[PDB]
């Protein structure tokens, strides 16, 4: 449409090893509005300023994720246990401003098309992880039913540094990596 | 602040009787032409396929493979049901959209354009970042006409932040003027930025 407000949630879980997880967030076009800890009942918005202009009572998104964990267990149930293929992620990297030497800026690593919807990013500088100040946003989704997730790492342009970044999906036999150094 | 709404609440499946297993379910309202028209949308998803969806332009669920057909049939047998999922798209989506309107359809984030020798130079770069809403139109001029055989663009990329950035590369080995147009909904003027 011209503009596209979407409520997207989703239930899901594994077996061998067991685990679940779920996700509850607004969407407006592209880009996301906020989404639910699930655990903790909080609502996260994207941007600080959402967070001044709106708000959203957290628990019903609890008490629809509530639904979908009983509708994945009744569809679990009805497709006998129907499964499909997984698709493992492509990766971009790229800084969010423009590279100026001792100028702070932003790498942002992003992870597309990729299903089921668990991954994690491992950042590295010159080989070695570095954390600190790194943003993980949740999955968002795709026409094609595949998933996309973005990273973000603070740092300031140096030359000669490589910076890496390695993401590991859900099943797959090993991370994918991609590297970049400020021009 | 006011609160925004659920767009809507899972329906519930009827039951008719390694792993790795996914359900989800997607509330969209559309906002057509500003505010003149919503069409609503419900989707339910299982695994890798849609199963089941509501367009509120045909008022029932239609099912999109057979596992999705019990449902569709489940839910329409639901009068009062289809009545109110058939009220959200002029109520909660529009709602929603007096809220988010201001920060959100009227968001207006400057782009940051910087022009670029590249190699000696055989190539000009103009990066732009940092802007919202995504739609913007970069072009060169060389001594005055605009260029279109020798210029490779990427995509404009989402940062995912609410902001997004393009790169116009030109093929040029250094005529005398090179200028950087960008228009963006942003700026009252233009911006052009000619390279030293």
């Amino acid at each position: 449409a011209r503009h596209v407000l979407l409520q997207a949630e989703f239930y899901q879980r594994s077996e061998g090893p067991d685990k679940a997880w779920a996700q509850f967030g607004f969407h407006f076009d592209a880009d996301e509005l906020f989404h639910v800890e699930l655990d903790a009942a909080q609502t996260v918005w994207r941007l600080p300023e959402f967070g001044r202009f709106a708000s959203f009572e957290a628990q019903g998104a609890l008490q629809n994720m509530a639904v979908g964990k009983q509708n994945l267990e009744v569809m679990i149930s009805n497709s006998n246990r129907s499964q499909q293929d997984f698709v493992t992620p492509e990766l971009a990297l790229f800084p969010a401003e423009a590279v100026s030497l001792e100028e702070p800026n932003v790498l942002i690593c992003y992870a597309d098309k990729f299903w089921p919807p668990v991954a994690t990013m491992e950042w590295r500088r010159n080989g070695a992880v570095v954390s600190e100040g790194v943003y993980d946003s949740v999955y968002y989704g795709r026409p094609d039913l595949l998933f996309r997730k973005f990273s973000y790492l603070p740092f300031v342009p140096q030359r000669g540094d490589v910076y890496s970044c390695a993401v590991r999906h859900w099943g797959a036999e090993g991370p994918v990596q991609r590297m970049w150094e400020p021009e | 602040i006011e609160s925004l709404s659920l767009n809507g609440v899972p329906n519930i499946f009827l039951s008719t009787k390694s792993a790795f297993f996914f359900c989800g379910a997607i509330f969209e309202c559309h906002y057509l032409n500003g505010t003149e028209r919503v069409r609503y949308l419900q989707r339910y998803i299982y695994n890798r396929q849609q199963l089941v969806h509501f367009d509120s332009d045909v008022g029932k669920f239609v099912a999109d493979t057979p596992l999705g057909e019990p449902q569709a049939e489940y839910w329409n047998s639901n009068a009062e049901l289809l009545e109110n999922i058939m009220n959200i798209a002029d109520g909660s989506c529009r709602h929603n959209y007096g809220i988010l309107e201001s920060f959100t359809v009227q968001r207006s984030v400057e782009p940051k354009v910087r022009v670029s020798a590249l190699q000696e130079t055989d190539r000009l770069a103009c990066y732009v970042t940092g802007f919202y809403p995504p739609e913007i139109e970069v072009k060169w001029f060389l001594n005055g006409r605009e260029e279109t055989e020798r210029v490779v663009s990427t995509d404009v990329m989402q940062n995912g932040d609410w902001t997004y950035q393009v790169l116009v590369v030109l093929e040029t080995v250094p005529g005398d003027s090179y200028v950087c147009r960008v228009e963006h909904a942003s700026l009252r003027q233009p911006i052009s930025q000619a390279w030293e």
